[PDB]
């Protein structure tokens, strides 16, 4: 996020010194990149005690929320985002068959 | 009742298993 600004700036300088007839090459405001809400990604009953076919419905609801970005009650989207590989954390106490 | 598992054993599940392993030594169902 912060590291990209460097890359962008060096690349802008090349077009600037190359072409002077066209001046003031546009840039976006800093908050376009700083703001995290703009980008797509950003009372809990104990599931262990539940019946099976209700765990299935709950997990489906959380996954349907997961698909569009942010995570859900029983499954979390890990905030590491190291390198470029996103990872997710399912609740530990589930049925192994559902979990895989 | 147990048959529900078997229905999903047709697909990959954990109730029954496909341990990616040597047949019948660690490979199991």
């Amino acid at each position: 996020l912060q590291q990209s600004l460097e890359l962008k700036r060096k690349m802008l300088r090349d077009k600037q010194n190359k072409k002077n007839s066209g001046q003031h090459l546009p840039i976006f405001p800093a908050w376009v990149y700083e703001r995290p809400a703009l980008i797509g990604d950003f009372t809990a009953l104990p599931i262990g005690t539940l019946p099976l076919a209700s765990q299935e419905s709950a997990v489906v609801e959380d996954l349907l929320y997961v698909l569009v970005g942010v995570d859900g009650r029983y499954v979390s989207a890990q905030p590491l985002a190291g390198r470029q590989s996103r990872t997710f954390l399912v609740d530990p106490n589930l049925d192994l068959s559902i979990r895989e | 009742e147990l048959v529900k598992d078997v229905l999903n054993v047709l697909i990959g599940v954990v109730s029954a298993t496909f341990s990616l392993c040597q047949p019948a030594q660690a490979f199991v169902v």
